[PDB]
């Protein structure tokens, strides 16, 4: 357990890796003697957007230099052998196009959809474990380990109040970002099903214990199955 | 005395005699178990005396289990898991042949069982253990038990033409597992009418060598008993396993038992068996004779 | 001062016996002595080394073994169960003090050192403690099925006064009840008070569950558990689903809850733990001592430690020397890496038993169970998909979803053995997919999404289509499974029970041996013992890590290039590069086998052979004589390069006997050394030099 405090606050989200520097105390409000224990945060660090200008000077120049494509396509995976026009491919998955919001209000997706069926032992899973690395928000999901719940969104009672709450899942938790789904053959077709609002409309819409609501998931599904 | 209802079916009284008494079980020095159980199949007709046997051992033995092929409980033959709402936790009930741990398993239907015991039968009935793991219960479960199996032919009559493999539905692996297998036809023959009516309704009337009581004791006096394998008997064993192998092996190419490892330790444990029917200190070479006669017949009825 | 004394005769009882002054100081002297003056059976002074070793590592607790605590000093063996607690204190007082004699400095490290007592003999079933046992040490043994987290607990708590700045004097914490002042000495205010969290002391607390293994007695009845206090340095000793074996004092206090809940004055009872070992986990590198480092290094040094480990995989099957061959580099492994610390590649060796019945397939599972450290076992349909990678429920106390623990969490770093593997359903056999290549298992269900470690090797056994093996069919066109899931085995093996009579007489003949030679009362090398093997796979999983530097990469890459041509045209599936990954491991694993830091053209060579082999055994048997003659020949088959060390050695005698004319062990291993020829030790065991009249001795070096 983790205390924020003042300008600490909303520094951090869920799905970040940071250092954090603190004190660990007691909460001071089975067993007699025992107290639980937690860290008064004093410093974050994410140890992974605000750029400085030098930085902001070498994305101009690498966006400026001619070859900046074929540099990118093999950045990506630089120990994965061939497959150049499938990390082409994921290049333009990781830049994603744009987003447009039309006259009368409808939205169309930017993000990119990358299938990659295909032979074992090519590759594709450790593609995908590249991506979720590379990908600036990037979550890694197995297919059989997955539910449509845990992949959308999950309704949960909060134990401390007994209301209904709201649990993001992956594609919730990836939002802005890549959903990489190794082994998406081995799914349930009912949860596959349940992907499609997400995938293409990029929003989670719900209805279930009473709260309704529409989340967001502007992410891209990149996808690895076997014959 | 322990059989006095079955009329006949003298080899396969005396197999399941054995099966009683048991063989040796043994540890590697790599703390690897070699089994001591035998397990002994009856095929027959639904119109013979296959379930007599079963009714007459559980009857007779104490800590014995019968059951059908078919489950009467979410646990079968082995163990299966549920929730229970004291917890809505997953835990283990125990299946037949754990009941039957350190004794006897008669399992009448034995053709019939589900896809789950039928798969779990393979570890239990070799390695003694079923090793169950699944959400909330992971656990290796002890299944010391020797099995007394009944088989109902394929199309109810036992066809001598087609042979055992042929007129079961039971796997090879399965097949493998058994020590010893019977087979009883139901023969049209007058006299055998007779005889049976005459002993069932004979004996209905009586009821108003040895007596149960006694053999219990003795069974479990002599199941104390380890016989060692001498030098000879090692010999014989070996050189009539050698000579069964070769023998299946004049007709291996055909569709046949291609008999294993374990039809020598099947041969082993019938030998051991013997010696502790007579409290011997150690197996005999007469032991391994009958021993081999028995797997032997159970071979050749097997293949015809 | 207090005179020293006999001190198995008192009128008190043992407690306040111990308790008091001169006994006190008298058990302290002679548990002080007994440290000091303690040897091995070869006179190895044990506690200078195991207090080194302590002090080098700063474990900060030491561990001692009755039955030889029996040995030297009676009368605390003889208190020591009646008076734990005491006796305990006394113990880890002189101990400590013993510490600060052999390493002065080492209070900067800690100030207070544990004296945990292991192999006490009077174990005891878990149901059956008894109010016989309260207040006395026990060892049970039993399953952990709950945790807490590590907890700080109070142990020497000051109490800043309610009103004022003063801080009331220490109080020690004890596990009945929460200790309190009162009222302050300095004021008599009263009731409240404010622990001073900086100056108080705290330790560390951890409580677990534990029960009756599943095995053991509970035969369809449910099994008995008991409450067990970890404190210090023994929390993160177990986790949920060790069978773990734990010594600790049987104690017992009041509990209101209790008594209402049984209308009786029923008190609660607790197990405070004074050593937990691991009933699976019998050896550990943490335990080695000197020598048995020693002697396993002793051991590599022979020539024929790579037959004698393969020999001494479960010695009592006969033949099958592939299989141990496969399982010995499985049970040893290769080495994980990382290169550019942005793709991972697993080290873990996968193997797959294929064949047809009664040939000892699972017979070899539960042989690798019962050798290797961190081992599971399931079979066919009492697996599952859930159960084998991972599984999310309601918390038992908590109600909110948590995940916990599969098959392949659980033997992270083990063996996972899955007996009868063609029989699973595939919706549980495809769930080992990511664990078995990608080594970790994924999850995304009720909120959860994470990943878990699953560095696991995978041996598997299984069946044929129809049981029996049919040499008419590759291995593909027989065994059911598909190429994702065969390609993640590294190693596949064959085992057919064809006929041939005089193999058949020694395979009986051995059979019969075993259960002549086990009666409760091909290997020509002779295996380990047992223990050792345990030992010498323990240290070299962990002391050793093989590198690669070369390893002749066109010749391993012209194999692998036509060895996919070859497959192509039949039934077995060499996947691109886990096929060469294999190879490395196999290489890594053999250089593990031997000790060795960096691998060696001969593990490479055992490497190709191990694939090769496993290939032609997959042909149909029609196929296989023109595909063994095809990699016989070119892809290196090294059996042995005698010739040129025949004629180096001739060479050089007949230069020196020119030259006497008008050391030579010396002269030959410098020209081996200088040609890549350099296990010479081949040519002195083989016949070419014996005929040509040259013989060796390591004392005269002549020849
Ligand atoms: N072209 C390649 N270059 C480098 N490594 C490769 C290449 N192809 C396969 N591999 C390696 O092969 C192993 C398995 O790769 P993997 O990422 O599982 O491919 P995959 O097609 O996703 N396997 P699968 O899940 O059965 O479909 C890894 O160690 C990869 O690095
Ligand atoms: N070469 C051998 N040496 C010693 N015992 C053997 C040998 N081959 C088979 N056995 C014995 O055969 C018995 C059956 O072993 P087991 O491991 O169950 O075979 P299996 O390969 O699993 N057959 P299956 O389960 O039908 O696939 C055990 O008692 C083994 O000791
Ligand atoms: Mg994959
Ligand atoms: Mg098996
Ligand atoms: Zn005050």
């Amino acid at each position: 357990q983790l205390y924020c405090d003042r300008y600490l606050c909303d520094k951090v989200v869920p799905g970040n890796r940071v250092t954090i520097m603190g004190i660990y105390s007691i909460k001071k409000f089975v067993g007699v003697g025992i107290r639980s224990s937690y860290i008064r945060v004093l410093g974050i660090q994410v140890d992974t957007g605000a750029v400085s200008p030098q930085e902001e000077e070498e994305f101009r120049r690498l966006a400026a230099l001619p070859n900046v494509y074929e540099v990118i396509s093999k950045s990506i995976a630089p120990s994965i052998f061939g497959g150049t026009d499938m990390k082409k491919a994921i290049a333009c998955l990781l830049f994603g196009g744009s987003r447009k919001r039309l006259p009368d209000g409808l939205t169309r997706r930017g993000d990119i959809n990358l299938l990659m069926l295909g032979d074992p032992g090519t590759a594709k899973s450790q593609l995908l474990k590249f991506v979720e690395k590379c990908s600036p928000i990037g979550v890694y999901t197995s297919g059989k380990g997955s539910s449509a719940a845990g992949l959308t969104a999950s309704v949960m009672r909060d134990p401390s109040s007994r209301n209904f709450i709201m649990e993001g899942g992956a594609m919730v938790l990836a939002d802005g970002g890549v959903v990489c789904i190794d082994e998406f053959d081995k799914m349930r077709e009912d949860d596959r099903v349940a992907i499609h609002e997400a995938m293409e409309q990029q929003t989670i819409s719900i209805a279930k214990a009473g709260i309704t609501t529409t989340l967001n998931s502007r992410c891209s599904v990149l996808a690895a199955a076997n014959s | 005395s322990l059989f006095p209802t079955i009329h006949g079916n003298d080899e396969v009284k005396r197999g399941v005699l054995l099966m009683l008494f048991g063989g040796v079980p043994k540890t590697t020095g790599e703390g690897t178990s070699l089994r001591g159980d035998i397990n002994v199949c009856i095929v027959g007709d639904p119109s013979t005396a296959k379930s007599q046997f079963l009714k007459h051992v559980e009857e007779f033995s104490p800590r014995a289990v019968y059951t059908s092929g078919k489950a009467s409980s979410a646990a079968g033959l082995t163990a299966a898991v549920v929730r229970d709402e004291e917890s809505h936790e997953f835990v283990i009930e125990a299946g037949a042949l754990m009941l039957a741990d350190n004794g006897v398993c008669c399992i009448d239907e034995f053709d019939k069982m589900d896809v789950r015991d039928q798969v779990a039968i393979h570890e239990a009935m070799e390695q003694q253990t079923i090793s169950i793991t699944k959400a909330g219960v992971k656990a290796t479960l002890n299944a010391r038990t020797s099995i007394l199996a009944a088989a109902n032919p394929i199309s109810g009559h036992y066809d001598r033409s087609k042979s055992l493999k042929q007129n079961i539905n039971l796997s090879a692996p399965i097949m493998s597992r058994f020590d010893l297998f019977f087979i009883l036809v139901d023969e049209c023959n007058e006299v055998t009418d007779y005889a049976i009516a005459r002993r069932i309704v004979d004996l209905h009337s009586r009821i108003e060598v040895y007596s149960l009581d006694d053999i219990r004791r003795y069974l479990l006096f002599a199941r104390q008993f380890k016989p060692k394998i001498s030098k000879e008997s090692e010999d014989f064993i070996v050189e009539q396993y050698k000579h069964l192998r070769q023998r299946d092996g004049s007709g291996v190419t055909k569709s046949s038992w291609r008999i294993t490892v374990r039809q020598l330790e099947s041969m082993i444990r019938l030998s051991e068996a013997m010696a502790r029917m007579h409290c011997c200190d150690e197996v005999q070479p007469k032991h391994v004779k009958e021993a081999f006669r028995l797997l032997n017949k159970s071979i050749i009825r097997v293949e015809t | 001062e207090s005179i020293e004394n006999l001190e198995d005769l008192k009128g008190h009882s043992v407690r306040e016996w111990v308790s008091m002054a001169g006994p006190r100081l008298e058990i302290h002297h002679r548990f002080k002595n007994f440290l000091r003056t303690h040897v091995d059976s070869h006179g190895h002074n044990v506690f200078k080394e195991r207090i080194s070793d302590m002090c080098k590592e700063n474990r900060e607790s030491l561990v001692v073994n009755y039955e030889d605590l029996a040995a030297r000093e009676h009368v605390l063996a003889y208190f020591l169960p009646e008076a734990p607690a005491e006796l305990l204190q006394i113990f880890d007082e002189a101990a400590l003090e013993v510490v600060l004699a052999m390493y002065p400095k080492y209070d900067r490290i800690t100030n207070h050192i544990h004296v945990r007592i292991s192999h006490l003999p009077l174990v005891e079933e878990l149901r059956s403690l008894r109010q016989l046992h309260l207040n006395q040490l026990i060892r049970t043994s039993g399953v952990v099925t709950s945790c807490t987290g590590v907890l700080p607990q109070l142990s020497m708590v000051k109490y800043n006064c309610n009103k004022c700045n003063f801080v009331l004097g220490p109080f020690c914490q004890s596990q009945n009840q929460e200790v309190k002042p009162g009222s302050c000495p300095e004021c008599q205010s009263a009731g409240p008070f404010e622990v001073n969290m900086e100056e108080t002391i705290y330790q560390n607390y951890q409580r677990i569950r534990i029960q009756e293994s599943p095995g053991k007695v509970a035969a369809g009845r449910l099994p008995r558990s008991k409450d067990a206090i970890l404190l210090a340095d023994l929390v993160d000793s177990c986790k949920p689903g060790d069978e773990i074996e734990l010594t600790g004092i049987y104690h017992n206090n009041y509990d209101g809850s209790l008594n209402t809940a049984n209308g009786f004055p029923v008190f609660a009872t607790v197990i405070l733990a004074n050593h937990v070992a691991k009933k699976d986990n019998k050896v550990a590198v943490g335990e080695l001592t000197d020598e048995d480092v020693k002697m396993i290094t002793s051991l590599s040094k022979d020539q024929q430690i790579g037959e004698k480990i393969f020999a001494s995989i479960a010695p009592s099957i006969y033949g099958h020397e592939d299989i141990k061959r496969g399982l010995a580099l499985a049970l040893f492994g290769g080495e994980p890496k990382n290169p550019g610390g942005k793709h991972k590649v697993r080290g873990d060796i996968n193997v797959l038993l294929c064949g047809d019945p009664g040939t000892a397939k699972s017979q070899f599972l539960k042989y690798i169970e019962k050798v290797s450290s961190r081992a599971i076992f399931t079979t066919g349909q009492g697996a599952s998909a859930v159960g084998l990678t991972a599984y999310v429920q309601r918390h038992p106390v908590s109600r909110e979803w948590t995940l916990e623990a599969g098959a392949l969490v659980l033997a992270d770093r083990g063996v996972c053995l899955i007996d009868e593997f063609d029989k699973m359903n595939d919706q549980d056999r495809t769930s080992i997919h990511e664990a078995m290549e990608q080594q970790s298992i994924s999850i995304s269900k009720a909120g959860i999404v994470t990943s878990l470690q699953a560095r696991c090797t995978v041996i598997a056994a299984a069946n044929p289509i129809g049981g029996r093996y049919d040499p008419s069919l590759t291995f593909s066109e027989n065994v059911d499974l598909t190429e994702p899931i065969i390609s993640r085995f590294d190693i596949l093996c064959v085992v057919r029970d064809t006929v041939d009579p005089v193999q058949d007489e020694m395979l009986a003949r051995f059979v019969v041996g075993s259960h002549v030679r086990h009666h409760p009362s091909t290997y020509g090398v002779e295996p380990l013992p047992q223990e050792v093997l345990k030992k010498y796979i323990i240290y070299a999983k962990e002391r050793v890590h093989p590198k690669l530097n070369q390893m002749d990469q066109d010749k391993v890459a012209k194999m692998y290039s036509d060895l996919r041509k070859e497959s192509m045209a039949t039934g077995s599936i060499p996947i691109t590069v886990r096929h060469i990954e294999s190879m490395i491991r196999m290489a890594e694993a053999h250089a593990r086998i031997h000790l060795r830091d960096y691998v060696i053209e001969d593990d490479v060579n055992m490497a190709i052979r191990v694939m090769l082999e496993s290939f032609i055994d997959t042909q149909k048997f029609s196929v296989m004589r023109s595909m063994r003659k095809t990699f016989a020949r070119y892809l290196s088959f090294r059996r042995d390069n005698n010739e040129l060390l025949l004629f180096i050695l001739k060479q050089l005698v007949a230069e020196q006997v020119t030259y006497q004319r008008n050391v030579p062990e010396k002269d030959l291993v410098d020209k081996a050394r200088q040609i890549n020829i350099h296990n010479l030790s081949a040519f002195y065991d083989s016949e070419l030099f014996r005929m040509n009249k040259f013989s060796h001795d390591l004392k005269r070096k002549m020849i």
